[PDB]
C-alpha cells in the first residue's frame, strides 16, 4: 500500500525500530569469536572485519 | 614590370611578395578579406617608389 | 458596425483568432487595439439640427 | 531539414565569406576553422531555441523508491545509462529518440494517472518543485509512477558529424548566418571586423522580431477559458 | 469579451498563469497590464441615435 | 513567372553590376560565383514567402495507425518515400506536384469529414497539436482519415537548374535584387561594400513597405461575420 | 552539464579569439593562461548565481548547546571537519554531496519539528537573526534541533580540474563567455582592448536581459494565496 | 571566506592584470607593491561595509564610576588594555575574540536589566549620546551596569599577513576589484590609465547597484508592526 | 624579395624580424591578435623602404 | 481518453511487430495446442534426458 | 495504468517478435510413418 | 469499429491480456529442446537463439 508517511521513511523506521535486536546480532557477532568457511582466496579477502578466523575450502 | 601579376620584374616581384606576405594572416584569421585588399591596395605606392630605386 | 484595422497590427491567423471570438496576440509596435481597430458609430447628430 | 554539411556552404557564402579558412572553391570551409565555425552554429540553435518555444519535448521519468531529487541529465536515461555517475536510470527513452540532454525550461507535468501536479508552488502537496532548472524533486515517489514532462528544448547537440540534420525554421536561417557573423567577427579583435560584428549582431535581433511580428515561430496562443464555467458564472 | 494580448509582454507558462487565474509576472519594458492586455467591450451608442 | 536564368542576367544589370564575376558580355554571371548567388536568391525568397502570405497549399495527411506525430517531411511523402528514413509513406502528392518540403507555418487542417480540428488547443480533445512547426501532434488516429492542412509555403528550393522557374509577383522583384546586393555586399567586409549593403537593405525594406501599403501581395483580410448568428443576436 | 575541459575550447573559439595564450590549434588555451580564464569564469558564474536563483540548496544545521551563533562554512561541517579551526562539527553533509562553502543569500529555515521560523524579525522569539550573510544567531538552542536552511547558491568553486563539471543553463553560455571577454579585454588597459571590453560586458547584460524577459532561468513566481482564508474572509 | 594571498591572486589576474608589479608566473604581485595593494583593499572593504550593513556586532560596555564619556576603541578593551593611554579597561571581549577598534556607526543599546536606551535624545534622562561616532556618553553610570552596543562594523584591519582570512560575500568580490583597479590606476597621473580608473569606479557602483537591486547584501528590512497594540486599536 | 614570407632576401628578412618581434608581446598578452596585425601591416611601408636602402 | 500517443511514445517505429502478434493470436494458440500434442520429433542432448520427457512423447532424436 | 501495459508489451518486444517469426518460420518435421496420417497432416506442415 | 482508448492501444492491451499464454509458449519451446528444417544456409543462419538442432533439406 502507499503510505503517507512515505515509502522509503516507512522503510527506514521499520529498520529503526528493530535496531535492538540487530544490536543483539551484532554484540554476539563481535564478542564470540567465529570461524567461517571460504571458497577460494578473494571470497577471504573479501570477509569482513569481525571474521577472526576462517577456513578456505580449496 | 612586366604589365602582369606575378611577372619577372622588379615592381611585380615587390608588389607580389608583399601580397605574399599579407596572405599569410589572411589564411590565418586575423584578418578579414576586406582589410587584407585594403592593405595590398596602398602598398602599390611603396613598391613602385621603390622598385625603381632597386633597379636603378 | 465596420470595423478598421491597422495595416500590420493583426498578422495571419490572429486576425482569424480575432474574427472567431478566441483570445488574440498583437504587435505593441503598431498601436493599441482600442484606439486603433476602430469600431465605427453612428455620427453625432448636430444640435442645430435640433 | 538541412544538413550541417550544407550549413557549412551556405555560410562560407553569406555570412563568412570575407573569412579566412573559406576554401578556394568557396563553397566550403577549411578543416582548421571547422571546430570553431561548429562552436558557433551550437551555441546560435540555444539562443534561437530560447527565445521562441520552437521545440517543445516530453520525456517520462520513472519513480525509484527513496531518490526524490530527479535530475534530468543523460546520464540517468535507459539507453545512455552510465554506470559510473548514475547508481539506477528512471528516464525512459526509445532506441531511435535517446534522452538528448536538452531541457532549457521545464512547462508542465502529467501523472501516470492523469493528474496534473503543479510547479513551484510552496503550498501545494502534489507539487514537484525545481531546485535549478534541469532537475525535479517530487515530494513524494508514489507506486507505479511516471511523469511526462512537457519542456521547452534545444537541438540536440552537433557533434561535427556531416551527416546531422538540422532542425530550424527556413524563415530563421538568415538569423542564424547573422549570429555565426557576429560570433566569428568579434574575436578578431580588429577595428574594421568589431563594427561588422555589431552590423550582424544587431540583424539578428532584426529577424528574431520580423518572426515574432507575423507568429512565423508559433508564439501567440489561444486556449479556451476553461476557467469560466468552474468558478461559476451559468 | 475578446482580451488582446501585447506580443511580448507575458511570456511563456507566464500566459498560462494568467489565463488561470494565478497571479503573473510581466515584463515591464513592454508596457502596463492595465493599457495594454485591452477588454474590449460594447461600443457607446451615439447620442444621434436616441 | 521567370526562370532563374533570366533572373541571373536581372541581377547581373541591376544590383550585382559592379561584383566581379561579371562576364565579359555583362550579361550574366560567370560560373565560380553562381553557387554564391543561387545561395542568396533562396535565402532571398525564402524571407519575402515569409512576412507576405505569397503561396498558401494544402497537403493531405493520411493517418497510419500506431503513429500520432506526423512530420511533414519528404522523407514520409509517397513520391518521394526514402526506405532508409521512413518505415511508411503517409502524405500523398501527385507526380506532377510532389511534396517539396516548403512548410513554414501551418494554418488550418480540416478532415475527412469535414470536420474542423483546432490548432494548439489544450482543452480540445479534437485538436492537432503541433509540437514544432513542421510536425503533427494527432492524439486520435481513428480510421478511414486524412488531413487537407492549409500551411503557409516558400518557394520550392532552387537546385541550380537554370530552367527553374521562379513564383514571384511581378511587383516584388525589385525588392530580392535589393536582399540579393545585400547578402553580397555585406560580405566583402570593406568600408565601401558594408555602406552599399546597408542601403540595398534598407531599400529592401521600403519595398517591403510599398507592397504591404498597397495591398500588392494579398495582406488585406476580410470575411463574412459568422459569429454574429451564432451567438444568438437575432 | 558541460566540462571545465569543454569550457576551455568552447572559450577559445568564441570570446578568447584574439587572445595570445591561445594554442596553435586554437581550440584549446595554453597553460599559462589558464590560472588567469578559471579566474574568470569562476567570478563569472558568482555573478550569474547571483543576480538569478540558479541554484536553491539546503543544508541542515543541528544544534550545539551553548552555541548561539552559528557560521555556515565548510570548516564546521562533518565530511569536511577542521579541527585546527573548529571545535565541533555541527552541519551535516552526505560523503557524495560535501558542504561547499556556497551560501550566497539565506531565503527560508525550516525546523526539525516542522515550525518555520522567521528571519530577521526583532520582535519576534522563535526569531533566527543573521548578523553576517553566511551565519546564523538562533537565540535558544532546544534540546534535539536542527534547521533546514534553504538558501541562494553559487556554483561550487572550480579548483582547475579539467574534468570538473559545471552547472549553467545552456541559454546563459552566451553570458559567460561575453563576461570573461569582459574581464580578460579590461586588463590589458590598451585602448583597442578596452573598447572591446565594454561591448562584450554591455552584451553579458543584453543576454541577461533576455534570459530574464523569457523566464529562462525561473524568475517568474505564482503561489496560492493562503493569506486569504486566514484573515478571515469566508 | 577567502585569504588574502587568495585576494592577491585574484586581484593580479582580472583587476591588476597590466600593472608593474604584476610576477614573472602572472599568479602573484610583486613585493614592493604589496604595501600599495594592501591600503587598497583596505579602503576597499571599509567602503563596501560602510554602504550596506554587512558586519553587524556587539561588545558588551561595563560601567565604571565616574566615567561618562565610554570611547569604544581598543585601547579600552580588556584583552588588548593599553595602560599607558588608557587608566583602566571596561569593554569585555574573549580572547578568541577581541575588540578590533572596528565601530562605524552606532544602532541599538541595551542594557544589562534589558532596558532600551535611546539614542541622541535631547529630552530624555535614560539615554545614552553619542558626541562623535566611536564614542558614548551615559549620564547616569549605575551600579552593576554593562551595555550590548548593536554596531555596524568594517572588516578588521589587514595587517599584512598572507594567512587573514577576508569576511566579504561572494557576489561582492568583482566590486572589490573595481575599487582596487579606480585606486591603482588613478594614481598614475596618466591620461590612458586615468580613463580606465573611471571606468572601473564606475563598474564598481553598478555592481553595488545590482547588490542592493537583488538583496544580496541584506539590506530589505520588515518589521511586526508592534506599535499597533500600544497607540490603542483593539 | 623571394616573392615568399621568411624568403632570403632583405625586405623578407626585415619584414619577418619584425613580425618576429612583435609576436614576443602578442604571444605574452599585452597585446590582442587584432592590434598585433595593425601593426604588422603597417610596418610594410618603412621594411620596403630600410630594405631597399640596405640592399644598394 | 486515447492513450495511443503513449504507444507512440514507446512501441511508436516497432508497433508492426505487435500488431503482426495481434492479427496471430488465433495462429498462436492453435500451435501452441499442436505443440501439447507431441505429434514431432524431440531433440535431446545424450540418453540420461530421453527419460526427461512427457508421458505424450512420441519421437525423440538423441544427440551426441 | 497505461504506461504499465505499454511498458510490459515493450519490455517483451523481442520475445514477441521471436515468437512471430517462428511462427512464420513454422517448418518443424512430424513423424508420421503412415502414409494415411502424413496425407491427414494440416497445410501448414511441411517437412515430414 | 473506432475505439475510443485508442487504435494501437487496444491492441497493445490486447497483446498485454495474452502475454500469460505467450508466456507458456515461450517456455514450452525454451525448456524441449527442438530440431527445425530449413532449405539453405541463409534461412539456417535466419534461426532464433533457442533454436539448438536443425536440418537443412538441401
Amino acid at each position: 500500500v502507499d503510505k503517507v508517511i512515505g515509502n522509503a521513511y516507512a522503510v527506514v523506521r521499520a529498520v529503526y525500530c528493530n535496531l535492538g535486536n540487530l544490536k543483539l546480532l551484532y554484540d554476539f557477532l563481535n564478542t564470540y569469536g567465529m570461524v567461517l568457511g571460504v571458497k577460494s582466496e578473494a571470497e577471504l579477502k573479501k570477509l569482513n572485519k569481525l571474521a577472526k578466523y576462517a577456513r578456505v575450502y580449496g | 614590370t612586366t604589365r602582369v601579376v606575378g611577372g619577372s620584374g622588379t615592381f611585380d616581384a615587390l608588389m607580389a611578395s608583399a601580397a605574399a606576405h599579407l596572405k599569410q594572416e589572411f589564411k590565418e584569421g586575423r584578418i578579414t578579406g576586406g582589410e587584407y585588399t585594403k592593405a595590398y591596395i596602398a602598398i602599390v605606392e611603396t613598391c613602385m617608389g621603390n622598385a625603381t630605386q632597386y633597379l636603378l | 458596425g465596420q470595423r478598421a484595422y491597422p495595416k500590420g497590427m493583426l498578422d495571419t491567423l490572429n486576425r482569424r483568432r480575432f474574427e472567431d471570438g478566441l483570445d488574440y496576440e498583437y504587435n505593441p509596435q503598431t498601436g493599441n487595439p482600442s484606439q486603433a481597430i476602430i469600431e465605427h458609430k453612428f455620427p453625432e447628430l448636430p444640435q442645430s439640427a435640433i | 531539414m538541412r544538413k550541417l554539411s550544407d550549413v557549412y556552404k551556405v555560410l562560407a557564402l553569406t555570412s563568412l565569406k570575407s573569412a579566412g579558412f573559406i576554401t578556394d572553391d568557396k563553397v566550403n570551409i577549411e578543416a582548421w576553422g571547422k571546430p570553431e565555425v561548429l562552436a558557433h552554429i551550437n551555441e546560435g540553435l540555444t539562443r534561437l531555441h530560447s527565445r521562441f518555444v520552437l521545440r517543445t519535448n516530453n520525456c517520462i521519468v520513472e519513480m525509484k523508491e527513496g531518490r526524490t531529487d530527479y535530475p534530468l541529465l543523460a546520464r540517468y536515461s535507459y539507453e545512455r545509462f552510465d554506470p559510473a555517475k548514475a547508481p539506477y536510470p528512471y528516464i525512459m527513452d526509445t532506441p531511435q529518440e535517446p534522452f538528448q540532454e536538452d531541457v532549457i525550461k521545464i512547462l508542465n507535468v502529467y501523472d501516470s494517472k492523469g493528474i496534473r501536479r503543479k510547479l513551484n508552488d510552496d503550498h501545494d502537496k502534489n507539487g514537484l518543485f525545481t531546485p535549478r532548472p534541469d532537475v525535479l524533486q517530487c515530494m513524494w515517489p508514489r507506486h507505479f509512477e511516471a511523469l511526462n514532462v512537457l519542456y521547452q528544448a534545444k537541438h540536440p547537440e552537433l557533434t561535427g558529424d556531416e551527416n546531422q540534420e538540422i532542425d530550424l525554421p527556413e524563415t530563421l536561417y538568415s538569423a542564424l548566418e547573422n549570429w555565426v557573423g557576429y560570433r566569428y567577427h568579434t574575436g578578431l579583435n580588429t577595428e574594421g571586423s568589431t563594427a561588422k560584428a555589431a552590423e550582424y549582431l544587431q540583424l539578428y535581433e532584426s529577424i528574431c522580431g520580423e518572426v515574432v511580428d507575423f507568429d512565423l515561430a508559433n508564439g501567440s496562443m489561444s486556449n479556451t477559458n476553461v476557467l469560466f464555467e468552474k468558478r461559476g458564472w451559468v
